[PDB]
């Protein structure tokens, strides 16, 4: 398939050896579906390889946790709250109270004020997800209007939206902003503390491993491939 | 009219031969206009078809002001043509502002007024050697007059506030030559005020020499004034001033012969 | 038995014709012999001439008898057919392209000792194209490589080679007079020439004979450059130059005495190495200064070497990354791999995957294989558009990003027939988004180029409007701003929005002098329907 | 007569002044000549007193070949002049082939030549329209054609010679300008021949007519061919023409109303 067969599914070696057996549950495995393979050293090996499916939602979700608003109360209760450095403008948004644009004006180290800009004070079975850099990725929402009012909207006040994405790796960091509309705005917050939740969490494509069983007669596993495990072990530890 | 008609539909196909050209090798909208500002084969026939639309513009905008030429504008204005195009080109590489969008259309921009401005003076001599005037040219030579003297004005003041925002460029070159003929205008404009007054009277006008002579000679004092401090700015300016020269010489040609007119007058 | 013992010699024939002739009628009479060793199952002769028949070099280009002795060289055990055979299961060259044999027949390449399977696994591994993207996993094969190409080609042998872009050829287009310049005496003719004929380059071959007798005469010149080359020639000995530390090291002596940066790398390293004189480390470091303090490439990645490894100066690994680090800028490929040897060790740098592998990647991005885009390049000039794409489709998946963009490029204006005109668009959108996720801005482009006409894909704004925004925020191509206005002022994707459309108009003026013109042309007809709507009013 | 005089003294004089203040600060002959070669306003004076001593010898040239000015040669002289000094320096601004003393001295020399030839044409032409001649007059004009002549063929040997030996540059401008002012002699001196031969005859010479819209066409298809050329030559070339245009109009227009008389006429 072309959309997400493209490159998008991951595929393991492993080496089970002679005696073994194909898994029944998840991927599915055909006996014809094989190739038979020789190392360089004669070493015999047929590898029995998976008809992609990588598909349906049989995960057995099963989630008595939390809300998602009740992982985001200790973010909004810190009152530790991000920024973002632009070219000239900076965004900031505060989790669940505020939300501020500005830059501030700077003559020869004379100016003193500042462009004050608000953007919003924060006085269904499916979760929404968004594409994020063309990979769908779900998040939770949450609106905040009642800004600066917008000048070429008919004095309308400006309207916010808060857009939360699991991150494990990220400390609660503004992604990127953009404006739908102008006066409109959405932020993606890349935040760990919302990941426990499995719906919320980083989507995984399964991986379809292959089994390189052994011929009967060579070892479980090549020899050129356990002196390579050797060396990168030992490479490894020390460093 | 037919013979510039072939003229406007051989360039109107071939104008579209060379955008239909860029709209074959980039397909959208941003790398063929892009392509088209690079390449300059294609950018040699857009000018010339801003030429042919600005000849025919030009034959559109001189029948509102002027009927018909009368056989001897059309050779003045053609000798007069011929240095004009060789001073403009002139003065543009010399410059070393290079050939751009923005300095080839302001410079043709001056030769379009330039080219009326001088049909409308041999207009202003047949004026008073015309006898027959009607309602309708009085009014439009007093609608070629208010065209030229605010245009004048306008190009005069942004090119002198183009001086105090950068300094030193060809902008004061073409700013000067607009304020010579911003005088020709109101030069124009006297002497159309001058026969229309001579035109009320039913008399022979004593003054209308006087006064005529009085106009040259404030002419030709503005005009060397205003050459005088050209030639001084461009002498301590990075390119010699070359340029016009021969205009400034038939500016005082004819001064000359306006102060000695005026001389052999009072004496 | 007999015929193993002519087949042999068959290759060897061929093989010798191979290496001394570079004509193009002379290589292939070399694979006229080899060719005959083919059909007697020469092993060796196997490996060389499945490639010559499937990349259309040296041979004419047939996949169908390339796919067939790559499955006899499989059942044998050979590294290199098993890594070949792969590359045709991944990209469906006379086969149905299934990426789970691709990845069986790499891995055992891989095994077997190939440094293309060890390429392509450590950019797969790298980029998680097929597999999961892992540091640990895309360090192990990329090292392998690293190690060889440090070790065997780093001043020993050497390709520099031009890697150039069609795309970027297209909207910008890129040696007789050089050689008569340096007919008339002029000595930096003679240099330049003389570089390019004992280095090559710019589309002219390697001649070791011809660039010693062109030194030579800039060396009676007095040039301070051709002083320290023709040292460098007799010290590190060719065929035509013997090598001899003796003559090669006076000279040396003498063009660091007056002027020479290159001299004095060379005068230094003869001190320091021990050839022919005795080893002095203070006079090495002390001449060395002076050739990183000059600029010498050589020379700064010289001095860190003698304090990474603590031969001369105490082991500041503050210092010694500090030379790696500005020799790294410079171009050479050893501040390359002993930068990434210490950033994966962990030493001097604390110990980083990510900046190890991206290291890792610029070494092995110049090997022997590297020529190839050369090859792929040149047969793209000679109108064979099927022997191109498939040199440009193997190095496209070794992980280079000029060959994921010029065999996406060949195969976007649909000129490669050796794919159906039926797959030639997702195999093109495939290397765009390779391409593009390596920090390439027309992939970007083309990648919502494709999403916004359906070209492979189903017609989808929403995707094609994020891929020109990321174009505009990370490398702020002025297309993808004025593209982006579009969208704005038409509604397609994203809500429309007149005021936002003028906003990234205006924003492609700035970011680029090309774009007043057609900025100028799409804000008056923005202003026009802003007329047109105040008359409805 | 005297405002010649009284101006060529003044730039005598400013040249004076000039060289004595460059040989004010500067004693040896050689610093002298360098710093006088490295001052804008020496050079200037210069080139002024080079043009009012080119002035005088062309005054003096224009004596000793015409008897007197017929006070609408001299002003077709002073509108052609008028014309060829802008033309020369927008193909010496064109033309990007630096400011250097080298070429200024030769496109004087052409541009004396060219007032030469139009002086010579219309001195066909009024003796032409003239019923009573001079042997003194003829034999100046033949001296003056012979003279122009061989200039001409010299100066076009010269610059072909240029163009092959070196390349691409305004020798080819000026072998163009050499090969046209050669055509032009030719013409002349057939349409003196056909003035002499009707002239030497006491009736009107019926075939004369003929035969000068023939000697016409013939001049008007070489003038084609060597415009065609130039413009070729142009277009190959990598900077812009620019330079006459106007010339080549003024041939195309006189060429097609020649054969649209013979035409007429046949
Ligand atoms: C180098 O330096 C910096 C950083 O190193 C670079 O970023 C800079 O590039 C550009 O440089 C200029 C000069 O510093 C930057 O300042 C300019 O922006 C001023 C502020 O205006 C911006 O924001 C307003 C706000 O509009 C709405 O914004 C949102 C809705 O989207 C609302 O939340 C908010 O409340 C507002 O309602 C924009 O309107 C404005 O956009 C402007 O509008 C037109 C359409 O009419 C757009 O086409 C243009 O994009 C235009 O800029 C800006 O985004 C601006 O100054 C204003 O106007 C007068 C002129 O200065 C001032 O007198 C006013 O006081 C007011 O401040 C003006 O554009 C400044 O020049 C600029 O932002 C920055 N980058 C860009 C292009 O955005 C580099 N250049 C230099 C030397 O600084
Ligand atoms: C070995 O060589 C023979 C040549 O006679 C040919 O049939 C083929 O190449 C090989 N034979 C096999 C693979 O059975
Ligand atoms: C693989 O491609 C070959 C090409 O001829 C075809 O015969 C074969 O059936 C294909 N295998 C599939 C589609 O499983
Ligand atoms: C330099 O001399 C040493 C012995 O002193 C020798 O081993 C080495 O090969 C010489 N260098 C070269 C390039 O031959
Ligand atoms: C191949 O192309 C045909 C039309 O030429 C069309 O059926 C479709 O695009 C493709 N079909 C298959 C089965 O690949």
């Amino acid at each position: 398939a072309l959309p997400q067969l493209s490159d998008d599914i991951p595929f393991r070696v492993n080496w089970p050896g002679t005696e073994f057996s194909l898994p029944t549950t998840g991927v599915l495995y055909k006996e014809d579906n094989y190739v038979i393979m020789t190392t360089a050293h004669k070493e015999k090996y047929k590898c029995i390889l998976p008809l992609v499916t990588s598909g349906d939602e049989e995960e057995e979700k099963d989630y008595k946790g939390p809300n998602p608003r009740e992982l985001l109360e200790p973010l909004f209760k810190q009152s530790s709250c991000s920024y973002r450095i632009e070219s000239y403008w900076t965004y900031e948004v505060c989790h669940g109270k505020h939300i501020r644009q500005y830059h501030e004006e700077k003559e020869t180290g004379q100016k003193i004020n500042i462009h004050e800009y608000y953007l919003g004070n924060m006085l269904s079975n499916e979760i929404p997800t968004k594409n994020i850099e063309g990979q769908m990725t779900p998040y939770y929402p949450v609106g905040m209007g009642n800004g600066t009012p917008c000048s070429l909207k008919q004095n309308r006040p400006r309207s916010s939206t808060v857009m939360y994405i699991c991150h494990p790796e990220s400390k609660h960091e503004i992604l990127s902003v953009a404006e739908v509309t102008t006066c409109e705005y959405e932020v993606v917050i890349l935040t760990p503390l919302l990941c426990s939740h499995p719906k919320y969490r980083f989507r995984a494509s399964p991986v379809n491993d292959i089994f390189c069983q052994s011929l009967p007669g060579s070892p479980f596993k090549p020899l050129t491939l356990r002196q390579l495990e050797q060396q990168e072990e030992i490479l490894r530890v020390p460093f | 009219m037919f013979r510039t008609a072939v003229m406007m539909a051989a360039s109107l196909a071939l104008t579209g031969a060379v955008v239909a050209h860029a709209y074959y090798l980039k397909h959208q909208f941003y790398p063929t206009v892009v392509y088209l500002t690079k390449s300059s084969p294609s950018m040699a026939v857009l000018y010339i078809q801003a030429f042919v639309l600005v000849f025919l513009l030009g034959k559109v905008m001189g029948k509102v002001f002027f009927g018909q030429l009368r056989a001897a504008e059309m050779e003045h204005l053609l000798e007069r043509s011929w240095y004009a195009v060789t001073e403009t080109c002139l003065a543009f590489t010399v410059f070393r502002d290079d050939f751009s969008p923005r300095f080839v259309a302001l410079f043709t921009l001056l030769l379009f007024l330039k080219c009326f401005h001088w049909l409308a003076e041999d207009r202003v001599d047949f004026m008073e050697r015309s006898p027959n005037i009607s309602w309708l040219f009085h009014c439009r030579i007093v609608s070629l007059m208010f065209l030229l003297g605010i245009l004048d004005f306008l190009f005069v003041s942004h090119a002198y506030h183009s001086i105090l925002t950068r300094g030193a460029s060809v902008q004061l070159v073409f700013g000067f030559e607009y304020a010579i003929l911003m005088t020709m205008v109101l030069t124009i404009f006297i002497k159309y005020v001058l026969h229309s007054v001579d035109l009320q009277s039913e008399n022979p006008w004593d003054n209308k020499a006087v006064y005529m002579l009085y106009t040259e000679l404030f002419t030709g004092f503005i005009k060397v004034l205003l050459y005088m401090a050209f030639m001084t700015i461009m002498i301590k300016v990075h390119t010699f001033p070359l340029f016009a020269i021969r205009p400034m010489y038939l500016a005082m040609r004819q001064f000359k012969k306006a102060v000695t007119d005026a001389i052999m007058s009072r004496r | 038995r007999r015929q193993m013992q002519e087949a042999e010699m068959m290759y060897q024939t061929g093989m010798k014709i191979l290496n001394g002739s570079n004509k193009k009628s002379q290589k292939r009479e070399a694979y006229r012999y080899l060719q005959k060793a083919a059909s007697m199952n020469h092993t060796k002769a196997l490996e060389r001439v499945s490639y010559a028949l499937l990349f259309g070099d040296y041979l004419p280009q047939n996949i169908q008898a390339a796919r067939e002795m790559f499955e006899k060289l499989t059942e044998e055990g050979s590294p290199k057919g098993q890594t070949a055979l792969g590359f045709l299961y991944a990209s469906g060259l006379g086969v149905n392209s299934s990426q789970a044999k691709a990845l069986v027949y790499y891995t055992f390449g891989a095994l077997g000792g190939n440094l293309i399977a060890h390429m392509v696994l450590g950019y797969r591994y790298w980029a998680g194209i097929g597999v999961l993207q892992s540091c640990e996993s895309a360090l192990t094969h990329y090292r392998l490589v690293a190690n060889h190409v440090a070790s065997d080609i780093s001043l020993t042998g050497g390709s520099v080679v031009q890697r150039i872009r069609l795309p970027d050829e297209v909207e910008n287009p890129g040696i007789q007079y050089y050689q008569f310049l340096a007919e008339k005496g002029d000595v930096q003719a003679q240099v330049g020439l003389g570089q390019l004929h004992l280095h090559g380059g710019r589309g002219v071959e390697q001649n070791h004979q011809r660039a010693f007798d062109y030194f030579n005469l800039a060396a009676n010149a007095g040039n301070s450059h051709a002083m320290a080359f023709l040292g460098k020639m007799y010290s590190e000995g060719s065929d035509i130059v013997p090598q001899s530390n003796e003559t090669a090291l006076h000279y040396f002596k003498k063009a660091a005495d007056m002027g020479n940066p290159v001299g004095q790398s060379g005068l230094g390293m003869a001190y320091l190495y021990g050839r022919g004189v005795q080893v002095n480390y203070d006079l090495a470091l002390k001449y060395f200064q002076k050739a990183a303090e000059q600029g010498w490439v050589d020379g700064q990645l010289q001095l860190g070497s003698m304090y990474y490894n603590g031969i001369g100066v105490k082991r500041d690994y503050k210092q010694a990354l500090k030379y790696f680090n500005l020799a790294s800028q410079g171009g050479h490929i050893l501040a390359f791999y002993n930068l990434a040897q210490m950033h994966a060790s962990g030493t001097g740098v604390m110990r980083s995957c990510h900046t190890a592998v991206e290291l890792f990647k610029n070494v092995c991005e110049r090997g022997r294989w590297s020529e190839r885009l050369m090859t792929a390049y040149n047969s793209y000039k000679d109108g064979d558009y099927n022997a191109a794409v498939i040199q440009y489709l193997l190095l496209a998946e070794q992980g280079y990003e000029v060959a994921q963009s010029n065999a996406a490029f060949i195969l976007d204006q649909r000129e490669a027939s050796i794919v159906g005109e039926n797959e030639t668009y997702p195999r093109a959108l495939l290397h765009w988004n390779r391409a593009a996720s390596q920090g390439y801005t027309v992939a970007r482009i083309k990648l919502g180029d494709y999403h916004f006409y359906g070209f492979g894909t189903d017609v989808d704004y929403e995707t094609a409007f994020i891929h020109y925004r990321l174009a505009s925020e990370q490398q702020h191509s002025a297309q993808a701003m004025f593209n982006l206005g579009y969208m704005h002022e038409k509604g397609l994707g994203i809500k429309q929005d007149i005021h936002l459309a003028k906003r990234f108009y205006d924003m492609a003026a700035e970011a680029s002098p090309d774009a007043q013109v057609p900025v100028f042309l799409a804000l008056c007809k923005l202003g026009v329907v802003y007329f047109l709507q105040y008359i409805r009013e």
